[PDB]
């Protein structure tokens, strides 16, 4: 999981 | 073909010739790699994950060779604990999550 | 059926009756949820992600209802930015990553 | 992504  | 999820879905990719082992992550929107250098034409970025966030260098139209295909796409570099290919590259590879 | 990865693979699950929207993550080994209470029979844990790590409460044999099935499995609670079901529950749901 |  990762995002901005 | 498919990965069953009992072991991590790890493959080897070549990013501009460099071999790197990557985890295919459906919960990553972006793909971020470490220990490769792709040069000075980048825009800086911050991406968040579970414990907080990191500084990355976003590169566009990088060439990636993985699972029999060459695709060009967006790679970020930053201090990730594990290298991940997120949905931007998995959609390019025609991967789906089936049940 | 399948999720194509152009949008995030989000579904609604019921954890002990509580409705929660969860992201199906192939790069998570564990599933960690927030904003639900599952009680005092837990072991404390720390899990790492991209930006660092978090304190979680690991619960065993919790009942989860999602995509037509009821399965019991391990849920952690902690301050995650988004709720995730990792490979421990996705293997229980017969999900694979196909290409 | 997450692990320990």
């Amino acid at each position: 999981f990762e995002a901005l | 073909p498919q990965f069953h999820l009992w072991k991590r879905p790890v493959v080897t990719a070549h990013i501009e010739g460099q071999p790197v082992e990557v985890l295919l992550d459906t919960g990553a929107d972006d793909s971020i790699v470490t220990g490769i250098e792709l040069g000075p034409h980048y825009t800086p970025k911050i991406v968040g994950g579970i414990g907080g966030f990191i500084n990355t260098k976003e590169y566009k139209n990088v060439e990636v060779e993985v699972l029999g295909k060459r695709i060009k796409g967006t790679i970020m570099t930053g201090d990730t604990p594990i290298n991940i290919f997120g949905r931007n590259l998995l959609t390019a590879l025609g991967m789906s999550l089936n049940f």
